[PDB]
């Protein structure tokens, strides 16, 4: 309805899903002022809402995307695109894909259109530190200039940390921290910020969980660490939690579960990569927590027909 | 203080976690709060996985479809094959489990065990009533699908041993839809019951596997060329995907829309992935010389 600012949320939402049934890879072309309205429209938005996010059931939870524009749209196609249903994405949105400005830009366009039903958490790819290395830079500069890039840099750095549904179930892109013993300390979070290679902050970013491990362990990755059923259990005791939700990790199914279904792991990039082949997941969540899981097989994965009967 | 940053803060880091809760009683401490579950298929489909034959056992005895299959619609015993955890499969099938539940590409648990060479495995099944002349997508049975001697033998001589007519099974669906094409050519009715899941029809499956009489005999029934499945795919998508060359050359000479797309945007020369490719746009470039 009428009046209000610069930006037309529903001019370029719009344009963005024009390109649903276009081959892949078609861009969805707009004005960098556009671009860079949206990045201080929606960082203006997360500033405005905590840095623990306090959500409520009904919603469909995601993982990575990484740029795959035309996975996400059919991700919204499955789970009804907004605000038909609430959702919460948890973070890698850029880098790898082909179409990180793409799928971005719808992202942060819906979290201005129904910013109550709409939520982003931080991934470790929203550090100017590693998008800078893994595409996202270059797509920008390829199709704009290094301060389009920053823009966004300076929206990134606002994104929430995490989120607890229903005082139930705790989410975060990657994982847990010897550090975090109290949600406090995401609360008393500055913001705008960077990402250390070492803190609170980074082991929610970075993390991962292992069963392999007992306690914490070291992480391949070179950064954070590593934790044990045994530490997920301890974090759950503690706060009183029934579920840790997240992301980061490349899971063959969409999803999989760990320390006997009190932590789950949700990757929505379906065929990651190109390299993996793994299905893109998505995690239902009713006003009852009755968790479901909606999978998205790779595309181009077709299954040869049978007559039937 | 350049790397001693990364090792020595998260040490100085796990240092502070020791006095920390690490000592906040590590169990489940099933407090009166367990608010939040999860899909049953969810949970029965890994609860076998896991190999908790226990819980499978309550998760049945409290009503979960032992035959619940996944999004390839493999089933608990599917996958049990194919991580050879012979006890599952054997807790499996006691328990219910149909023994003959195919793939959504026309696997069977016995194809599975077959193709990964588990033959203590492909015992048990064949002894349980396992099917041997199972065909699936590809026209194969497991006997097809066995690469190790040792596999190939026991199915060879299962075959040979129960008399299985081995082509007739590859020949079955080809045979049955000429029937029925013959059918609703002759009498004038088309009779097509849509395939339920992919939402494809008869003239795809033709297509698909290069059933070039089946195809002639369905377009003069005057069946759709260009009809889509719920995936957004024309008869021409899959007779260029799967590569059946003749099948093409047939879809074009009656005007099949060859610009057709997929409904994640693909032509049939897209998503015709394979090989072939360029011949198409040769029959393309016929496609106009002759209309
Ligand atoms: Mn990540
Ligand atoms: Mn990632």
């Amino acid at each position: 309805h009428m009046a209000d600012g610069e930006l037309n949320v529903d001019s370029l939402i719009t344009r963005l899903l024009e390109v649903r049934g276009c081959r892949p890879g078609k861009i969805v072309q707009m004005t960098e002022a556009e671009v860079r309205g949206l990045c201080i429209k929606s960082r203006e938005i997360f500033l405005s809402q905590p840095i623990l996010l306090e959500l409520e059931a009904p919603l469909k939870i995601c993982g990575d995307i990484h740029g795959q524009y035309t996975d996400l749209l059919r991700l919204f196609e499955y789970g009804g695109f907004p605000p038909e249903a609430n959702y919460l994405f948890l973070g890698d949105y850029v880098d790898r894909g082909k179409q990180s400005l793409e799928t971005i830009c719808l992202l942060l366009a819906y979290k201005i259109k129904y910013p109550e039903n709409f939520f982003l958490l931080r991934g470790n790819h929203e550090c100017a530190s590693i998008n800078r290395i893994y595409g996202f830079y270059d797509e920008c500069k390829r199709r704009f200039n290094i301060k389009l890039w920053k823009t966004f840099t300076d929206c990134f750095n606002c994104l929430p940390i995490a989120a607890i549904v229903d005082e139930k179930i705790f989410c975060c892109h990657g994982g847990l921290s010897p550090d975090l013993q109290s949600m406090e300390q995401i609360r008393r979070i500055m913001r705008p910020t960077d990402v250390p290679d070492t803190g609170l902050l980074c082991d929610l970013l970075w993390s991962d969980p292992d069963k392999d491990v007992q306690g914490w362990g070291e992480n391949d990755r070179g950064v954070s660490f590593t934790f044990g059923a045994d530490v997920v259990s301890k974090f759950l005791n503690r706060h009183d939690l029934d579920l840790i939700c997240r992301a980061h990790q490349v899971v063959e199914d969409g999803y999989e579960f760990f320390a006997k279904r009190q932590l789950v792991t949700l990757f929505s990039a379906p065929n990651y990569c190109g390299e993996f082949d793994n299905a893109g997941g998505m995690m239902s969540v009713d006003e009852t927590l009755m968790c479901s899981f909606q999978i998205l097989k790779p595309s181009e994965k077709k299954a040869k027909y049978q007559y039937g009967g | 203080m350049k790397m001693a940053d990364a090792k020595q803060k998260r040490n100085e880091q796990l240092k502070r976690w020791i006095g920390s809760e690490t000592d906040l009683e590590p169990p489940v401490v099933k407090r009166k709060k367990t608010k939040v579950k999860f899909d049953d298929g969810a949970v029965f489909l890994a609860a076998c996985s896991s190999g908790d034959t226990e819980e499978v056992l309550r998760l049945l005895e409290r009503g979960a479809d032992i035959n619940y299959a996944n999004v390839d619609g493999l089933t608990a015993l599917h996958q049990a094959c194919i991580d050879d955890n012979v006890d599952m499969v054997k807790f499996l099938v006691e328990n219910g489990a149909n023994i003959n539940q195919p793939d959504n590409e026309g696997w069977i648990p016995l194809h599975a065990a077959a193709s990964c060479g588990y033959l203590d495995i492909a015992e048990y099944l064949i002894s349980q009533g396992a099917h041997v002349g199972a065909v699936n997508s590809e026209g194969d049975t497991p006997l097809d699908i066995a690469e190790e001697e040792a596999m190939e033998e026991l199915l060879q001589n299962e075959v040979n041993r129960q008399g299985v007519d081995i082509e007739a099974a590859r020949k079955e669906e080809e045979r049955i839809m000429l029937r029925d094409a013959r059918q609703w050519l002759n009498s004038g009715h088309i009779n097509d019951v849509r395939h339920a899941k992919s939402g494809g029809t008869a003239l795809h499956v033709a297509a698909a596997k290069g059933y070039t009489e089946v195809l002639k005999l369905l377009i003069q029934a005057r069946y759709d060329v260009n009809i889509k499945d719920y995936d957004g795919w024309t008869p021409l998508h899959a007779a260029a995907h799967w590569g059946k060359e003749e099948a093409c050359r047939i879809l074009v000479e009656n005007l099949c829309d060859m610009e057709a797309v997929n409904k994640v945007g693909q032509t049939a020369f897209d998503v015709a992935d394979e090989d072939i490719l360029g011949y198409l746009e040769e029959l393309q470039k016929k496609q106009n010389l002759l209309h």
